[PDB]
């Protein structure tokens, strides 16, 4: 019987960029407009059922963050509903802040090109009176609003050019936020199970726990809710860890292996 | 935010058809399980199906009280989902709801949408006969006088009534419309002191937009 | 094929006090549970998820707890908004059924109806009908009987009985009743009475008169 | 490096021809001051110092934007640094997983980036190594050999140094 701790992963081909990495694959995005897109979901890395540390799972769709118990009764995926809710619900606040900073450049965008279009049907009229309607002080004066103006869509261009690269970054820098966010649940509820088994189960080392003791899926689910009776599964897990002075020799393959449990364990493992 | 809006609804004679509409707007994260739920005046809720997005092929889910029957789809470039409901039986009237989770996975329903009312029945356009109630001849006891005012053989809902043109709200009481064969029926209650009335007239005001019949009927003693 | 029986349909309690609502799955589900909320005219809202889990904006008075097929519903102190109706849904597999639903009311003292009959309106008789009201407003509890009597038998065809739900206001119920007629029939019998049985009285509350009006 | 180039281009055209505006506005502003002297008359005036003012606030702009394009540009060559200085990392690791990959048990891993070979390896072979085409079975068995030619394990230095147990020897723990 055993526990492991995983994540999702599925067909998706969608690509987020971050700061140091590009062309990242992850398994839920979404696309802003301007060649931005934003990852939600997480590194999508499908794969004697493993865990977490070599893989995602295909076969968890339920959530992102979840287990895949084992034992007597049978086994399947278990999606953690709490941690996935609460992952989706704080991406998505950040993913609308940054519909809403959007928006007022967009609404600036907008306002601009109303003002824009006011001043050269403005300037045109001039240019016009300055034809079919101290004369010569009013002429220089409007080629000094003309030169003002040009001027001032220098201005606009500098702005927009600024604004593009703050908003690429901002997304690159949020990119990395949120695929660091899902490695950080996906931990928590790793050390979470860990606390509660205990000595009571062996860590595989590859996301999974191996039970010294036959649990059932109702014990599973007491694994899953909190609320692991550890001293209930105490003594026959205390045995069963001592039913298996100097040690045995590891294997002689170009392998660095380290002592743990009385067995010789990989070290890139580690 | 996020806003769902039915239409669509209204009157639907037995047996014909109709199609409602659910229209998502605001920036969704993901419109996938759009679900279709309906809720009979003083039922419970009841679940219809859902459709998934582009996104998941399309696919359907239903009950086994509408399979067939009706039919979710969604539009291909509009982002409507869409409900169309064939052979209508009197039992179908009810408000209908669309509701669909947050983001992806589908834990329970976030998003609901105001609902659109459909009404399964034969019936005609009818406008009601207003009419008074003043207490019986005898001495009536006590220094606080009950009045009514009664609104007969009429279809379809709504139907607003106010007393004095809203003036008069406080103790006031209009019931729900019962369906007298094919025709509501409502009535409504309105206790005061005995000061205030017959002296200063007391008048109810009737308004059924469906006939376009507006009918102020005011109350006389004796 | 997967029934959700939702227990009690209707509680009475004051404010503060603690209410548990149970939802008993037919078959396991695990966690796959929610809970709403639906103020009158509204459309729900939801509150809790995966059987235990708050949705964001919601109170903490309110909790959910349970798993496989047992699902509890508590609410820590009651407020006046929470006096709705309240259902409970699965999402395990299709179909995603939905429960009974659990309609709260506030606990108040208890009130007399106030009794009163309304013969029928010269207007009606014209068109030749007639209707007789007898309106019972402001009671509580809930629980009331009308019973009509023309000429001392007992009538029960042509009667139309309507409740409101409890007042926002003095959270009493109140109720009508249109026994309807022909205006043929009306003129053959003179006594019209009304007997309201509620809580509040052991011998019947009763209003009539008779038909010598005019 | 070419795309920043061409980036700093447009910045550069771009404070280029801002400077040929400035200069005709204040050229402009000059002829007005002084044909409001040589050449409703009160409305002409503060209409021209109207424009001076919005021109300070042109000025006060570009000063604005200039140090705004000037800590990005920064901030773009240090992330660009960094980018390039881990790309770097990344293809020196990937000709040694490369190798690595052809080469498997017939070479032993100092761990210090070289391959000991359990075969001795000519000139041929090695360029075998680097254009990709290591024939693996053709050296298997003197490897398979001399992997073996060389039950519990002896004791590691004590010298405060941790040790690891790898191909029947004891190897430091900082190496990894
Ligand atoms: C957490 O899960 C455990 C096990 O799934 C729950 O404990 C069991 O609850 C059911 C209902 O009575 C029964 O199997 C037993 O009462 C409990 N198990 C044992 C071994 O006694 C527990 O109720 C869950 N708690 C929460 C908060 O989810
Ligand atoms: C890769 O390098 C190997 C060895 O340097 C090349 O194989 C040799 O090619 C020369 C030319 O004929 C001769 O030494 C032998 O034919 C090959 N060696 C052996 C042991 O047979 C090989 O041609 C190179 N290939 C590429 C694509 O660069
Ligand atoms: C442009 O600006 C004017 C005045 O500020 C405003 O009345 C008008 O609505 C604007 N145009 C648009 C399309 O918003
Ligand atoms: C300055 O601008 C004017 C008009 O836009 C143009 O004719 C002139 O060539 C510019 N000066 C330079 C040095 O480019």
């Amino acid at each position: 019987d055993t526990i492991c701790i995983g994540y999702h992963a599925n067909n998706s081909t969608d690509t987020v960029d971050t700061v140091l990495e590009k062309n990242v694959t992850v398994t839920h995005s979404v696309n802003l407009g301007w060649g931005l897109r934003m990852v939600t979901g997480l590194r999508n890395i499908p794969q004697a059922i493993a865990g977490f540390i070599e893989g995602g799972w295909t076969g968890m769709v339920d959530g992102w963050y979840g287990y895949h118990h084992q034992n007597e009764q049978g086994s399947g995926y278990a999606a953690d509903q709490k941690s996935t809710q609460n992952a989706i619900n704080g991406i998505t606040n950040k993913v609308n802040s940054v519909i809403e900073k959007m928006g007022g450049w967009m609404e600036w965008d907008r306002e601009i090109n109303n003002y824009t279009s006011i001043i050269y049907s403005l300037i045109e009229e001039s240019q016009n009176q300055q034809e079919n309607g101290i004369v010569q002080q009013q002429n220089n004066l409007l080629r000094a609003i003309e030169a003002q103006q040009h001027l001032l869509q220098l201005t606009v261009w500098g702005i927009k050019q600024l604004q593009t690269y703050n908003a690429e970054l901002l997304v690159l820098l949020e990119n990395e936020r949120t695929l660091d966010f899902h490695d950080s649940n996906v931990k928590n509820l790793y050390e979470k199970v860990k606390s509660q088994l205990k000595n009571n189960a062996k860590e595989i080392g590859n996301g999974c726990f191996e039970f010294y003791h036959k649990c059932n899926n109702e014990c599973m689910e007491s694994v899953k809710n909190g609320t692991y009776d550890y001293p209930k599964y105490s003594e026959e897990s205390k045995l069963n860890r001592e039913k298996i002075g100097y040690i045995p020799e590891a294997p002689r393959d170009g392998q660095a292996y380290v002592r743990k449990d009385g067995e010789w364990v990989l070290l890139s493992t580690f | 935010e996020v806003k769902l809006v039915e239409s669509g609804g209204g009157l639907v004679q037995p047996g014909g058809s109709l199609r409602l509409s659910c229209g998502t707007s605001g920036f969704t994260l993901t419109d996938d399980y759009m679900t279709w739920v309906r809720q009979p005046p003083g039922k419970a809720l009841e679940w219809l199906g859902f459709i998934r997005d582009r996104a998941n092929g399309y696919t359907t889910e239903y009950s086994a009280s509408v399979k067939g029957r009706f039919t979710i789809s969604r539009d291909n470039s509009q982002s409507i989902v869409y409900l169309q409901m064939n052979t209508l039986r009197v039992e179908d009237s009810a408000t209908y709801y669309c509701a669909r989770p947050k983001g992806y996975f589908p834990y329970a329903m976030d998003y609901w949408g105001q609902g659109t009312s459909v009404i399964v029945s034969s019936a005609k356009t009818t406008a009601p006969s207003v009419y008074p109630l003043a207490p019986v001849c005898g001495d009536t006891t006590g220094s606080s006088v009950t009045l009514g005012c009664l609104v007969k053989g009429y279809f379809p809902e709504p139907v607003t009534l106010t007393w004095n043109s809203g003036s008069l709200s406080s103790g006031v009481h209009t019931f729900p419309a019962v369906l007298q064969s094919d025709l509501y029926t409502l009535s409504s209650s309105v206790t005061v002191t005995s000061s205030t009335w017959p002296s200063q007239s007391i008048t109810c005001n009737v308004a059924h937009p469906a006939s376009s019949t507006k009918v102020d009927k005011k109350i006389e003693p004796r | 094929d997967i029934q959700m029986t939702q227990s009690p349909a209707s509680q009475s309690a004051s404010l503060g006090e603690s209410v548990t609502i149970t939802c008993l799955a037919s078959q396991t589900i695990g966690t796959w549970l929610a809970w709403y909320q639906q103020k009158p005219g509204k459309s729900p809202q939801l509150l809790i998820y995966a059987a235990t889990s708050l949705a964001d904006g919601v109170p903490s008075r309110f909790s959910g707890s349970g798993s496989g097929t047992k699902f509890s519903f508590k609410i820590s102190s009651l407020q006046a908004e929470d006096f709705v109706s309240y259902y409970c849904q699965q999402l395990y597999s299709t179909p995603w059924t939905f429960g009974g639903g659990t309609k709260l009311e506030i606990k108040r003292a208890d009130a007399a109806p106030t009794v009163s009959i309304f013969p029928p309106s010269s207007e009606q008789l014209t068109s030749g009908g007639a209707s007789v009201v007898c309106f019972l407003n402001n009671f509580y509890p809930k629980d009331i009987n009308v019973k009509w009597k023309i000429d001392g038998s007992e009538r029960q065809n042509g009667v139309l009985n309507s409740w409101t739900d409890q007042d926002s206001k003095d959270s009493t119920y109140s109720m009508s009743s249109t026994l309807t007629l022909t205006k043929d029939e009306y003129e053959r019998h003179n006594s019209y009475t009304c007997e309201a049985t509620h809580k509040t009285s052991t011998s019947p509350i009763v209003k009539s008169f008779n038909r010598n009006e005019c």
